């Protein structure tokens, strides 16, 4: 609203809110440290974006006996980016301070109450866990001490290499790897499964096929299995809750990213006026940002209206007491794509 | 603030020894988008005359819209604060003020006409001035050096706590130029939060969204700092918790309007109480109204919704009231409220 | 076109007024030879730059602190002459060279986040004035004052890193630190002219230029997605020197002022609709009045979109020009004496 | 009324300084000799070289545009001395700028003075059709220059005059004839405002 | 009534007032500390907002063997938020003093006498009381201690964890944080039972399906049990009181939060006029706010008239000599839903 007071040209800028949802990074991982080590002792994190660099940080050359050197080069080896270090005691502070953490990686040791108390709905982030070190027990009953919770997955077995002399790299440190490597080729939306390890690592014990059909089922283990033409893969995708809302990996990741980028995304128009121009062009940005993931193959469906939908308005989401309380209430439909765990063939 | 200058000696002490965030305040205040204002100085001490006089003053200025203490001692800040008499602020004149506690919130002798925010500003270094700039340096210096040599040590005295404490400036000043920035760029309806404040070092005391959530039931506006965006302004309350008055642009768009009108009429107090008054005055004040609602100023999806206007001589007034000279204009409005806050519901469906 | 103005300490003192060059052997004929900001502009004119200003705070001799010159820079007069001289568009400063990097502590951090601010001011003077920044030396402190920079007026703010080293050595045979600022003026002058404002004065070569002060690898973090990137000055394998990247301050992604193309592009649109309405002041509010500017208006933006200056396959995604007395105000605002004139422009995206 | 501000002063002046109405009234003659009455004696140079004694900031005219605004005399740097605002002592929106006021003196003036050849001609059917006629070409001239604003001629200007119209029967029995003119003046276009997208 | 005494132009705005309910939060808990307690003592009461504050308020690490601090870590690793630390003795006074208090938690040590005093109808409060440390005896009499309060709830047994050494977390503590959880991911209507301990805390004691049987009626114990696939889960519902008024805790506490709302509603009008325009929308707010509830699921009914009826007026619900004495009087009724505690299928 100028106010025309001299006589005069008077320049005027349109200064309503224009609304888009940006993808994010969906792969930047948070390592657990021990106490003892000298390199995280003394400071909140330490932010490493490569291999080298860690070695800069160090000054020692590189150690197969440390299970933080061994973990760093082998997520390195198997791609990826940036990844912070934070001490196992501080991990509750520290990763909330930290906006752009996604996955929280056990690194070999021991992270369970810091899970349980950070991966909560809303909160956007994931856990990956790391087997026993013993044999898998045959029965099936070595899965009692893990929790049920969707927001975590655990790998099986350790896993060995040429330069590892008695300490074997925990899984969850090339899993963390792979995770960004499929992500950046095909999305977050695949499966991390069906994949190589580009490291050449090797799987500490095998596994049989009736073994894995064991542990699949309820809190399952993700194995990670050696094939006589495909060499080593990563096989198994799934969480440790068996429902079917959050039974895989990639449907709970893709949810997590969505969510993300849409708070992000709202932050530019939370004081905004609660009216019908608003919510037209949140709308908009939201049916945008789905359309794309349903071009792309994120989400199932013959159409766009059988995939996802956007519904906001005066009296479809919200009511004229929420609005005189300053409540904008959006509510977003999505149906994820499922890997396709089995393949079944009949013929006649 | 070139203006400022010319008018006013800028400088941290005040005439004398006392210490003032005035001139550094209203630094700011032009910093962050403020438009002309006005001063109204305060000489010698703090006297009653003074504060009787603070609303007959800020009346003879018609275009006074908002009050502001750019003090930053709490007691003065309180003596200011209840010399406005309720009279003044009903009248359409709308108080911005500093809260002392994260706790407890001010005590305002017009609660829905008030917004409070938390906590101060820093800045890194204040105004500092010439010895001919002070008001009692020059002169002095060269006629009694030995009391110029107290003085100076009661001037290096405040110098020294302001920097060991930090430069905190009051941000009320701060938050005048953000209303002002707000209502060029868009409306009066939009809310004055969710804007950067700009030129400024750090908050007083860093906030977290549980203790900003204690605080926003009470109705003390936050100032924050998130990563992605910088500092910025996190609240559009007032100090009243009703469903009418609680958000700073509602009860603002409202003064705006009654004004605007009050001021219009003032060219029909004389004329003849007739049906064609009655059109006329409708047509404008319907005319003002629609051109609110295209703006994006009230809600609704046709004009019926959004606004009505009632004057005629069976639905607003009756024989009597014409006959006693009485003119009775009703007016309705129903002003957009701001989003403050946003639920996603995921589905998965 | 942009003409630049150059903020410095002079060796030899003069008034508190700029100058004009155009050349310089007019350089020299008012100032003597040696000296930073003197060698930087050698740089900006061999570089091919046509004219610039110069303007001197005090003599070179009386730098004090980085305190000092964030003060200089806030004083009053030299926002006037700015704002007076009607033809200065960008500002640079490239005395912040000689002071060192001590530590990166936040007292640092917060000395940088002034400059930028004051200078930020001194843009605000006039409309469409651009800044050029400079970055501190290690990327870890750039990276901490870019996150950490909060102002409403990031759109004007362009900052270039790492500092340059070049062919021109002093007494003793040491190679000059000059910062990009100087080099990159130069271009936009030379892409003013030959390619037009709306050429973005990127994946251009420079010129005498040894090395960059720093290296690549150590520059991954400054450059960012969605806002607050940095402009990298880049040597390349058998390729020179080159400027990677033309993003300016802005941190919000949707903004399209996050490219100093499109800022300068709108200011100088800006700047002839002034100056086209400056001659309608008076004018009556009538059909024909709309009609002469309308169509004034209208040929010279067709003019600018047949040079590639706008996104369009047509004109009316092009852009497009309201006037009347509907569509662009009502009768209440013929009354009032005010006439609106809504213009849409589509930009185009590096 | 208007009032202009500051007094001129020259090469040729020693110690008084030229008051600014006298330069003024001779643009008033040149504006309308070249443009018309309803054009604003704006944005129109001084044709003596003359200089005002005193500058005004943009800043200082806005604060005097408004209620009994004094028009001001400028110096611009491209454009040299300029006439800057055309407001008039009332700031109702029926008489706030002078050509508005000058072109109803204008129109008053010259229908007055064709009216005085039909002053005692009979108050009849055949008289309101020559009046009616002369009145709307007269309009009709106006609108066509670009003096009064609308997209149609109709929607500029209204002549009525009846026996039934505007007087009644007692009205032609007193010997009044009544003619009602309504006019749509243009206006200046004083402020210019320009918003992109 | 504006009073005209000079000519001008007269401004006033409408004050009628304008009515709403809003939602409380409905689990805000009041610990129970010992005497003998260092933090609590000199000090009416202490309100910690998190786990991290709650170390931050102590000069100590964590101590396994104080009852305190596994509590509140228990109750904050289920989920929560702030709490009141209250002292035993003090409990009858401070508690009233605290209007956002919802529930009271026993914290292992006996509140038998606090409870019976503060938790009456009308006043919005809620118990939760400890189960017996010893064997659940067979014959089903250890239960003659409690008594059969519809506002208190009892569950059993004490649980235990990896971090615990020779005292075990009492159940109360831990099924407070299930309260906040359940409420704010599905509602206050829905029952606390059927949902997971997220502590991964364990039972001490087995309890069999005859066993909670035995115990299920009359003044019943909830029952925290271990499944083979689902792992720990909560499994009972029921209070103190067996009618079918009160039988369920969703029941109970649905009600507690009604009145709760509707209570601090209705203080903007205690002294308005007692004549049809007050009813009007005193009514209207009422209606909205239970229609609201009706729409989330917390009512049952096939219409709005078959879940919730409200009545004011001048013959409805009060008389001549009740208006004359400054009464208005509001009816209000509700359909609660309530758990299907049982699920019979028949095959034919």
């Amino acid at each position: 609203t100028t106010i025309t007071t001299y006589p005069g040209v008077y320049i005027e800028e349109d200064a309503s809110l224009s609304l888009s949802v940006s993808s994010s990074a969906t792969a930047v991982p948070v390592f657990a440290v021990a106490g003892d080590n000298p390199l995280i002792s003394g400071k909140p994190y330490i932010r490493i974006s490569n291999w080298l660099e860690y070695l800069t940080l160090k000054n020692e050359q590189f150690d197969p006996a440390n299970t933080l050197d061994i973990s760093l080069r082998a997520y390195f080896i198997n791609g990826g980016g940036y990844c912070y270090l934070v001490q196992t005691t501080d991990l509750e502070k520290q990763v909330p301070k930290l906006d752009d953490v996604t996955l929280l990686v056990a690194a070999g040791e021991n992270i369970t109450t810091a899970v349980s108390t950070l991966c909560k709905p809303g909160k956007g982030l994931f856990a990956i866990f790391d087997g026993p070190t013993t044999e898998l027990k045959s029965d099936g009953t070595s899965n009692s001490d893990y929790d049920p919770n969707p927001f975590a997955a655990v790998y099986y077995p350790w896993l060995t290499a040429d330069w590892t002399t008695t300490i074997d790299i925990p899984p969850s440190a090339a899993i963390a790897g792979v995770y960004c490597s499929v992500d950046s080729t095909r999305g977050v939306w695949k499966a991390p499964a069906n994949v190589p390890i580009q490291g050449g690592l090797q799987p500490k014990y095998p596994v049989t096929d009736d073994l894995q059909a064991q542990y699949n089922q309820g809190k399952a283990l993700n194995m990670i299995r050696t094939f006589p033409k495909s060499g080593t893969l990563v096989w198994g995708a799934r969480t440790l809750e068996d429902n079917d809302n959050w039974r895989y990996i990639p449907v709970r990741r893709l949810f997590n990213s969505a969510e993300r980028d849409i708070k992000n995304a709202m932050s530019f128009a939370v004081f905004e006026p609660n009216s019908q121009p608003t919510w037209e062009r949140v709308r908009s940005a939201v049916n945008n940002y789905l359309y794309s993931l349903w071009q792309q193959g994120g989400l199932a469906g013959n159409k766009p209206d059988d995939a996802y939908f956007v519904q906001i308005g005066k009296d479809i989401t919200m009511t004229d007491d929420d609005i005189k309380q300053g409540k904008m209430i959006i509510k977003i439909g999505m149906a994820a794509v499922r890997p396709a765990e089995f393949i079944i063939l009949q013929f006649t | 603030w070139l203006d400022f200058t010319n008018l006013f000696n800028a400088g941290c002490i005040a005439p004398i020894v006392n210490y003032t965030t005035s001139s550094d305040a209203l630094k700011l205040y032009f910093q962050n988008g403020g438009g002309p204002c006005y001063i109204l100085p305060q000489l010698d001490r703090l006297t009653q005359g003074f504060l009787d006089s603070i609303p007959e003053l800020i009346k003879q200025a018609l275009e006074i819209t908002l009050i502001v203490c750019p003090e930053w001692d709490s007691g003065y800040q309180s003596k200011i604060y209840n010399s406005l008499t309720s009279s003044l602020l009903n009248a359409g004149y709308f108080l911005i003020a500093d809260n002392q506690d994260k706790n407890t919130a001010l005590i305002t002798e017009v609660a829905s006409q008030t917004a409070t925010y938390y906590p101060a500003v820093k800045v890194s270094q204040l105004i500092q001035a010439e010895d001919s700039q002070i008001a009692v340096l020059a002169q002095l210096k060269e006629k009694n050096p030995t009391v110029y040599q107290q003085a100076v040590q009661k001037i290096q005295a405040i110098q020294d706590e302001i920097a060991a404490n930090g430069n905190i400036i009051p941000v009320s000043a701060v938050m005048a130029g953000i209303y002002c920035a707000t209502d060029a760029s868009r409306g009066v309806w939009k809310a004055p939060a969710n804007i950067v404040l700009s030129g400024i070092s750090d908050v007083a005391e860093r906030l977290t969204d549980d203790e900003q959530g204690e605080m926003n039931s009470k109705g003390i506006n936050a100032i924050r700092y998130f990563s992605h965006k910088g500092f910025v302004v996190w609240g559009a309350r007032t100090l009243q918790n009703d469903d009418n008055w609680r958000y700073i642009p509602v009860r603002r768009l409202f003064n705006a309007a009654e004004r605007d009108i009050k001021q219009a009429m003032q060219s029909v107090v004389f004329e003849p109480n007739s049906q064609p008054t009655w059109e006329r005055v409708k047509s404008a004040i319907d005319n003002y109204l629609y051109s609110l609602w295209q703006q994006g100023a009230l809600a609704g999806n046709k004009p019926q919704e959004a606004y009505f206007v009632q004057i005629g001589k069976d639905v607003t007034m009756s024989d009597d009231d014409i006959k006693q000279g009485k003119m009775i204009v009703k007016v309705g409005m129903a002003a957009v409220r701001p989003a403050e806050f946003i639920i996603l519901q995921f589905s998965q469906q | 076109i942009g003409i630049p103005v150059f903020i410095g300490y002079t060796s030899s003192p003069v008034d508190k007024t700029a100058i004009k060059l155009h050349s310089l052997a007019d350089f020299a004929r008012s100032f003597p030879e040696s000296g930073l900001m003197y060698y930087s502009v050698r740089h900006f004119f061999e570089n091919g730059g046509q004219q610039a200003y110069v303007l001197s705070l005090g003599t070179e001799q009386q730098l004090s602190d980085f305190s000092s010159l964030i003060t200089a820079l806030q004083q009053a007069w030299l926002a006037q002459t700015i704002a007076a001289e009607n033809d200065i568009t960008l500002i640079i400063t490239p005395d912040v060279i000689r002071f060192d990097q001590t530590e990166i502590s936040d007292t640092q951090r917060d000395l940088w986040l002034q400059l930028w601010q004051s200078v930020l001011n001194l843009c605000k003077s006039r409309r469409g004035i651009m800044g050029l920044l400079d970055a501190p030396d290690d990327p870890t402190l750039a990276a901490k004052c870019l996150q950490q920079f909060s102002s409403a007026d990031r759109q004007w703010g362009v900052v270039y890193w790492p500092l340059l080293k070049s062919a021109y050595q002093d007494n003793t045979q040491n190679p000059i630190v000059l910062s990009p600022t100087a080099a990159v003026a130069a271009v936009i002058q030379r892409n003013d002219n030959q390619q037009g404002v709306w050429t973005a004065p990127a994946n251009i070569a420079l010129s005498k230029v040894i090395s960059p002060v720093r290296a690549y690898i150590e520059a991954n973090a400054l450059f960012n997605p969605d806002g607050t990137s940095l402009n990298l000055v880049r040597s390349f394998p058998g390729k020179g020197i080159r400027i990677w990247g033309c993003r300016t301050l802005e941190n919000t992604h949707d903004s399209p002022w996050s490219y100093i193309q499109t800022r300068r592009l709108v200011s100088y649109i800006e700047a002839y609709m002034t100056q086209l309405g400056r001659a309608f002041v008076f004018e009556p509010n009538n059909a024909i009045t709309w009609m002469k500017f309308k169509g004034q208006a209208h040929n010279w933006l067709r003019q600018l979109w047949l040079k590639g200056g706008l996104r369009g396959t047509q004109e009316d995604q092009a852009f497009e020009v309201l006037l009347g007395v509907d569509e662009s105000m009502r009768e209440a605002d013929l009354r009032a004496g005010k006439m609106i004139i809504k213009i849409r422009l589509a930009v185009l995206i590096p």
